[PDB]
Formats: structure tokens, sequence, C-alpha cells
């Protein structure tokens, strides 16, 4: 439970499969709901039980309430700390676009990674996590745009 | 059967590749947490 970015794995029959990614911060593990479907996790500290979650936000936290409070400033470039299955963690910089909804704008990143990259953190220049990657839409040419999803 | 394993520290990288455009997209978010293009 040391601070950092973690892969979320499932053990299956022969070998493990990476289904997602999450962030440990202030003793709480943060990931996207569709990665774990809100089920318990094993860790070196023992079993992590779900504490908070919200299917509409597609988020879940373990061991405590959602701790990530930083937000995109609406202006600056951001970095996806992509942790793709079978690949080393890698930073990719981008200027977000915008998801325009009836209730307001959400920053969004036009970066396309494997499904198991879900939950990878998006950072501001201070290194604060401003959201998690992986809840998005497929646009007309088949490429992908992810919301910058932050716990409300 | 689901478990976590550390993958690194969380830091901004100065040498980072810059890519992707900045699309403006009209979307709806349903109660299931799915975005759809309008
Ligand atoms: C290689 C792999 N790449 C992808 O899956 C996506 N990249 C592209 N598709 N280019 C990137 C995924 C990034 C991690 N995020 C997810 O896995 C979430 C999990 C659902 C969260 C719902 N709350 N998925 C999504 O956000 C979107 C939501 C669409 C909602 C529309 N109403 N679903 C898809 O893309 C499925 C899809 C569609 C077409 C073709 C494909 C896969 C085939 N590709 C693949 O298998």
């Amino acid at each position: 439970t040391t601070d950092g970015v973690y892969r979320v794995m499932t053990r299956r029959l022969l070998g493990s499969t990476q289904v997602g990614v999450g962030v440990m911060q202030e003793g709480v593990f943060h990931t996207m709901w569709h990665v774990t479907k809100g089920a318990a996790l094993r860790s070196g500290e023992g079993r992590l039980d779900p504490y908070w979650g919200d299917v509409k936000q597609d988020l879940v936290s373990y061991c405590g309430p959602w701790k990530l409070d930083a937000a995109w400033d609406g202006l600056s470039e951001v970095q996806l700390l992509a942790v793709p299955p079978g690949e080393r963690a890698k930073n990719i910089q981008t200027l977000p676009g915008i998801f325009k909804t009836k209730d307001g704008d959400i920053g969004a990143v036009a970066l396309d990674y494997p499904a198991g990259t879900s939950g990878s953190p998006i950072l501001d220049k201070c290194g604060r996590v401003i959201g998690l990657y992986g809840n998005g839409v497929v646009i007309k040419n088949g490429s992908y745009v992810s919301a910058i999803t932050q716990g409300k | 059967d689901m478990y976590i394993e550390r993958a690194g520290d969380i830091t901004w990288e100065k040498d980072a590749e810059v890519t992707g455009n900045s699309p403006r997209l009209d979307v709806a978010l349903d109660e299931s947490g799915d975005f759809s293009l309008v």
C-alpha cells in the first residue's frame, strides 16, 4: 500500500491477465469501476475491500474514500501515465479536448491504449493526479477519446 | 483472484512525447456510466 501506480491483475487458469490500473494515495486504492466491477482485491497488505464507488462516474475506491482532488485547469497540457498490459509505464503528453454534456464540459484525451490500460492516471505538471483514463467514446474513424475522470 | 502489483512512481516526465488532437465532442453519459456520441 505504498503510494504509486499499480497494475490490476486477474489470475485465471494459466498465468495472469492485466485488466486495469489504479493509483494508491493516502492509503486508498483508486481505479475505474469497470476494471474490478467493484469486487475485492488482493494485495501485499491483505484483502482490500471496496469502500466507495459510483457506477455513473465509473470509479471505485478501496480502504477509504476517494482521495484524488486535483482537477484539470481547462488550459494546460496533461500527461497520461500509461501502464499498458505487458509494457513499461510510459508518459504521454497531450492537450485535452472536451466532452460537452448537457451538464457541462469534461476534459478528454485523444489517446488510444489497450483496454487493460484502464485506470492509468492523468497528471498535471505538478504531478497531481487529475483523473483516471479509460471511460470514453469511439469516434467515427474508430479512434478513441477518454474522459479525464475524477471523483466528484 | 484479482490482485494488484506495483508499476511505478507517479511523476511528470519532461521528455514526454506530445501527441493526440483536442476534439470537441457532444456526448451523453447514461446512468450505467457509458458515454455515447450525440
Ligand atoms: C484494443 C482495444 N481498444 C479499446 O477497447 C479502446 N480503443 C478503441 N476502441 N479504438 C480503448 C479502451 C481504453 C480503456 N477503456 C475501456 O476499455 C472502456 C471500458 C468500457 C467502459 C464503459 N463505461 N471502453 C470504452 O471506453 C469504449 C466505450 C464506448 C462507449 C460507446 N457508447 N469502448 C470501446 O472502445 C469498445 C470497442 C469498440 C470498438 C472496437 C473495439 C473496442 C476494439 N478495441 C479493443 O479491443
